[PDB]
RNA sequence: CCAUAGGUUAAUGAGGCGAACCGGGGGAACUGAAACAUCUAAGUACCCCGAGGAAAAGAAAUCAACCGAGAUUCCCCCAG
RNA sequence: UUUUGUAUAAUGGGUCAGCGACUUAUAUUCUGUAGCAAGGUUAACCGAAUAGGGGAGCCGAAGGGAAACCGAGUCUUAACU
RNA sequence: AGGACCGAACCGACUAAUGUUGAAAAAUUAGCGGAUGACUUGUGGCUGGGGGUGAAAGGCCAAUCAAACCGGGAGAUAGCU
RNA sequence: UGUAACGGGGCUAAACCAUGCACCGAAGCUGCGGCAGCGACGCUUAUGCGUUGUUGGGUAGGGGAGCGUUCUGUAAGCCUG
RNA sequence: GUUUAUUAAAAACACAGCACUGUGCAAACACGAAAGUGGACGUAUACGGUGUGACGCCUGCCCGGUGCCGGAAGGUUAAU
RNA sequence: AAUUCCUUGUCGGGUAAGUUCCGACCUGCACGAAUGGCGUAAUGAUGGCCAGGCUGUCUCCACCCGAGACUCAGUGAAAUUGAACUCGCUGUGAAGAUGCAGUGUACCCGCGGCAAGACGGAAAGACCCCGUGAACCUUUACUAUAGCUUGACACUGAACA
RNA sequence: CUUUAAUGUUUGAUGUUCUAACGUUGACCCGUAAUCCGGGUUGCGGACAGUGUCUGGUGGGUAGUUUGACUGGGGCGGUCUCCUCCUAAAGAGUAACGGAGGAGCACGAAGGUUGGCUAAUCCUGGUCGGACAUCAGGAGGUUAGUGCAAUGGCAUAAGCCAGCUUGACUGCGAGCGUGACGGCGCGAGCAGGUGCGAAAGCAGGUCAUAGUGAUCCGGUGGUUCUGAAUGGAAGGGCCAUC
């Protein structure tokens, strides 16, 4: 159980957040992925939280 | 003396207008992000009761 | 010893049966969405109006007659649905 | 509620909502319950007099059911679309 | 040292008993929770003190909700 | 009586007579029956009263929603064919 | 002189037999140990139950003891017969 | 423990193998008489009758219908020196 | 000598002797919510607890663990 | 070896023959120094072994004397018991039969005596297992707690360094 | 700020005395005919000791309890949830302390899409180089490969490579499969907003089947809900999460 749960927070400002798992001891840069926001019913930037 | 009704069952059940019974579903409390969202989303909405747990629901909530 | 103990086995484990097989035969009238066979991998392909789920599980894709039937270069088992 | 030992199933299922202390206070009158009212005019006040509602009620509603036949004012009272129709119909007049 | 403690006498009162009810001071465990420790049983059983034909409580530093009610006690609802 | 199974060498009874074990109160649900019926019924209490009074109340005629709220619709959702 | 020796009363209880619905809910018979001592005995008193007392065996505490007896909680509980 | 490996006597078929016709043989079937449950149909208006088919082993258990005992009203009636 | 009154009298218990240890007296310790009492009208040649068990020859090595005694610089640490 | 499993270890003594006994050896499964080691005169209703005397303990029982047993008169229990017109054998069968099958034997009823059976009588097995049973005991099981101990505050004050 | 000297306050500590609380099971007097007690005087100790509340440690001294089940009796051992195969008798399901193996993850690429590509092994020839490295040809045809067990599947590849990218989307959801239930699984299609592709189209994670934990209790963010006189607020509810 590697892989620790972070969590994926909207650049829109809105506070809604995506949930997912990624593994620290590689990869340790910052997850960047243009995802749905279910608020602003748009596609904006979600940034690595938690 | 009245019969007690089961104040937990109470928290849990609701009563519909035929008579059955409407409760959350199970499995939304703090294991979330392994959940597909498929999975969590047909869990959200509330069900009815089974026909083979009326029968405890009902033992359990005499007024209701 | 009065009694000689024993040993123990080692291959308890066995895992739940997943209910696999066809659910609706030829000639069965199915609603769309029903579905026909559970399978582990494609040993049914999915013919006309017959979709293929992720698990591989087809479904009716329409209303209609169920029927098996062998096609291709490779006598591959198809299932597909005339519509009724 | 014991099922042999397992957890039983008003235990294994989640809590949810809470009892609103507003619900306990309102009421509802039906058209028909304005007809066994005396003075032509409809009120809290009124309606618990003539019984309908309990005296601890301080918010009412007017819903769509059985039949009104006279006219009759409803003042202070939220009545739904389909009894204001009806009311309207039957000659009432409506106000807050 | 005055005093006070102590001593004598006299006057009045109490003592002890009693089935339940009542107020107060102490206060279980079996049991239930299908185990058990929080909890329950239960402030019950029991012990003790006191009083009366009743006792206790009682005349709002009380409720209510922007309307108002008007000490206490008991019964039926509210409401499992 | 207990059991898969008892003539069982498995349990119980020496015999007779008397006694000896599914009750009662309250609450809830279903059935039958009776009254009334979109209504039904009172509780305490009053009453000399099994009468009469007493509708405080409770059940029913509206549901949906966690809730505000809306309402023969309502919730879900930005919106639902 | 002696927790000295032999041995009655007196205190005990090692062996065998009998007895075992006994003469007796622990005795009888024949032997047996101590017998001036850490002995034995009469009368009275004191220690009380999770307590007493115990040259200690969980022994004894009214024929009852790994927690006396009596009354109460109490019709404890008993998925057991 | 005693023949004790046809149930026995006994059997050279009264054994075995084929063929065939008889007969015995159950609470099965049929005949005669009776009772009951259910269904169908007809009639009567029913609250039943008739015809007809069929059913009727039974533990746990479910359903239905009764008998009898003590006491209350009917009953200051009726039975009874 | 004592012991399982009523299936065990023994190698068991006790014992004189030995050692360790506590205790300076309003002693340690024990029975007591407490007052008190025993220890003891005793005072370290006394008293308590523990182990061993006349006497003779002796009682060896280990203080890492648990306990006990002593230390107190530092770390951690309660109510406040 | 009160300790040694293997083990009746091996050697010696005692006996015609000794798994016990005595003395040694040491391969101490698994002795050991105040939960004391080794020895020890005397003592012991203490454990084991040997010898003399003595004998009905025995070879192997015989006889005798008394109390019962046995008979008569009087009084007069008890455990137990579904009912009983209550045989053997072989087989069967809840798998060991007076009662079932087949078969054999057997006139009816007492009294004395024996104890093979009636899975005889007695005690709702004490061994074994089960109960989400009990009790008591132990501990570095859990949760507490009496006691002991630590500090703050209160009873509790003055002055100085 | 490393620092000393010094002013001044507070805090904190220590030691030293004092008497006046308090202790006295020291003496003497009185109540008193009294080894109790009380009062008085005096000596000693002395704000210590002791006690009350709070508090840390210690505490089988005492108390209440727990100490699982399966099991060819129990104990010992092993096992307990999930996945694959066989037993399993050609639908599903099917037991044993039956026979064999695995899982408690991994991957922002190892996912989506577009385009492209096709192995194992052997023979022949070829620098180090050989049985076996890279190369050319041939045979062969999946005897390979799949992130990890096994079964089924895979060439239109589900296997291999590259470009772009986040659909590992949000609200739903006809219908269906599978469970006593809790629940689990599949799913076209609709809406919104996306990615790849010229386009038809494909995409709601991975070739599929293990990689998991109800409820209660809390934590975090948001919220058009509620807010015990009113306006707030705490607390609760809903949604997303631990
Ligand atoms: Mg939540
Ligand atoms: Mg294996
Ligand atoms: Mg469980
Ligand atoms: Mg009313
Ligand atoms: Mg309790
Ligand atoms: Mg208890
Ligand atoms: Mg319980
Ligand atoms: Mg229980
Ligand atoms: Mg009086
Ligand atoms: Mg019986
Ligand atoms: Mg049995
Ligand atoms: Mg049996
Ligand atoms: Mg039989
Ligand atoms: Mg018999
Ligand atoms: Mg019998
Ligand atoms: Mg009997
Ligand atoms: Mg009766
Ligand atoms: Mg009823
Ligand atoms: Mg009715
Ligand atoms: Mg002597
Ligand atoms: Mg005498
Ligand atoms: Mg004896
Ligand atoms: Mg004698
Ligand atoms: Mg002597
Ligand atoms: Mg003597
Ligand atoms: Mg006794
Ligand atoms: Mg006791
Ligand atoms: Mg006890
Ligand atoms: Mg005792
Ligand atoms: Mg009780
Ligand atoms: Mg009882
Ligand atoms: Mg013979
Ligand atoms: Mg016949
Ligand atoms: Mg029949
Ligand atoms: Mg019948
Ligand atoms: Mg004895
Ligand atoms: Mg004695
Ligand atoms: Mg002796
Ligand atoms: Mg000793
Ligand atoms: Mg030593
Ligand atoms: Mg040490
Ligand atoms: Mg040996
Ligand atoms: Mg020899
Ligand atoms: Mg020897
Ligand atoms: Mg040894
Ligand atoms: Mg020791
Ligand atoms: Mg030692
Ligand atoms: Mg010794
Ligand atoms: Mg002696
Ligand atoms: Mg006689
Ligand atoms: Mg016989
Ligand atoms: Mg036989
Ligand atoms: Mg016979
Ligand atoms: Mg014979
Ligand atoms: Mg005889
Ligand atoms: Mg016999
Ligand atoms: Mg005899
Ligand atoms: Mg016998
Ligand atoms: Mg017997
Ligand atoms: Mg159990
Ligand atoms: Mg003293
Ligand atoms: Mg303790
Ligand atoms: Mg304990
Ligand atoms: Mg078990
Ligand atoms: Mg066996
Ligand atoms: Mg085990
Ligand atoms: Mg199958
Ligand atoms: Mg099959
Ligand atoms: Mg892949
Ligand atoms: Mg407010």
């Amino acid at each position: 159980g590697i892989r620790e749960k972070i969590k994926l927070v909207s650049s829109a400002g809105t506070g809604h957040f995506y949930t997912t798992t990624k593994n620290k001891r590689t990869k340790p840069e910052k997850l960047e992925l243009k995802k749905f926001d279910p608020v602003v019913r748009q596609h904006v930037i979600y940034k690595e939280a938690k | 003396p009245k019969i007690k009704t089961v104040r937990g069952a109470a928290k849990r059940f609701k009563k519909t207008g035929k008579g059955g019974f409407k409760h959350k579903h199970a499995n939304l409390r703090h294991i979330l992000t392994k959940k597909a969202t498929k999975r969590k989303r047909h869990l959200r909405p509330k069900a009815m009761v089974s026909k083979g747990d009326l029968g405890l629901v009902i033992a359990c909530l005499p007024y209701a | 010893a009065h009694k000689k103990a024993g040993g123990s086995t080692r291959n308890g484990r066995d895992s739940e049966a997943k209910r696999l097989g066809v659910k609706r035969f030829g000639g069965e009238s199915v609603l769309a969405g029903s579905i026909i066979v559970r399978q582990r991998g494609t040993k049914f392909h999915a013919g006309a109006n017959v979709g293929c789920g992720r698990d591989h599980t087809l479904f009716a894709k329409a209303d209609g007659k169920v029927k098996f039937e062998v096609k291709g270069p490779k006598n591959r088992k198809f299932i597909s649905i005339e519509a009724e | 509620g014991f099922e042999g030992g397992q957890m039983p199933l008003y235990r294994r299922l989640p809590k949810f909502g809470f009892t609103s202390r507003k619900a306990a206070i309102t009421a509802e009158i039906r058209l028909s319950d304005l007809a066994k009212v005396e003075g032509g005019v409809v009120d809290l006040n009124t309606l618990k007099a003539a019984n309908i509602i309990g005296i601890q009620i301080e918010f009412a509603k007017v819903i769509l059911a059985g039949e009104v036949t006279t006219p009759v004012t409803v003042r202070g009272l939220r009545v739904t679309k389909g009894a204001r129709a009806a009311i309207e119909a039957a000659g009432g007049k409506i106000e807050e």
